[PDB]
């Protein structure tokens, strides 16, 4: 579970946060990747922590 | 039709703050890739808003 | 749940593949036909057609 | 309403546009003006230049 500012870095050949500390995928990568947004159970008004 | 234009010279730019200021999807860039703005590093920068 | 439609939480899941010349241990929903030899045929062996 | 953002309702209208091949009937909105004859002229004849 990402915030909606790192869907673009799920992808090959990227930088940035996430493909350089957290999840890196491969430059010849066959896949798919698929993101949907989870506003409903990720979120809580004290701050999901 | 009275778009404001600021003018950016003379500091040290870090692209990687704007994604904390505005809760924006994509950074569309045209000429550039938003990956490598900091490597590489440019003259002058304005900033139309409206 | 105040935040911005860019800073909300994004669940995702990524599917790789191992395209390789391993045996197919995993694959999809085809049925199957008898062989036949000495034909001039249409083959589909394991997802590659001929 | 309460499904999420994949499973709402969506309202698709296809606008399908054949081309020209025969006497046109829908244009755009553009003005005509008058036929010179024996003269370079940049003409436009329902759509294409020249
Ligand atoms: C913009 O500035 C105001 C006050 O100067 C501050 O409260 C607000 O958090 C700033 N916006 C962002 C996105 O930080």
């Amino acid at each position: 579970v990402i915030r909606g500012n790192e869907v673009s870095q799920i992808a090959p050949g990227q930088t940035g946060n996430i493909a350089d500390y957290n999840y890196k995928l491969p430059d010849d990568f066959t896949g798919c990747v698929i993101a949907w947004n989870s506003n409903k159970l990720d979120s809580k008004p004290s701050g999901n922590y | 039709y009275a778009w404001n234009r600021k003018r950016i010279s003379n500091c040290v730019a870090d692209y990687s703050v704007i994604y904390n200021f505005a809760p924006f999807f994509a950074f569309k860039c045209y000429g550039v890739s938003p990956t490598k703005l900091n490597d590489l590093c440019f003259t002058n920068v304005y900033a139309d808003s409206f | 749940p105040t935040y911005g439609v860019g800073h909300q939480p994004y669940r995702v899941v990524v599917l790789s593949f191992e395209l390789l010349h391993a045996p197919a241990t995993v694959c999809g929903p085809k049925k199957s036909t008898n062989l036949v030899k000495n034909k001039c045929v249409n083959f589909n062996f394991n997802g590659l057609t001929g």
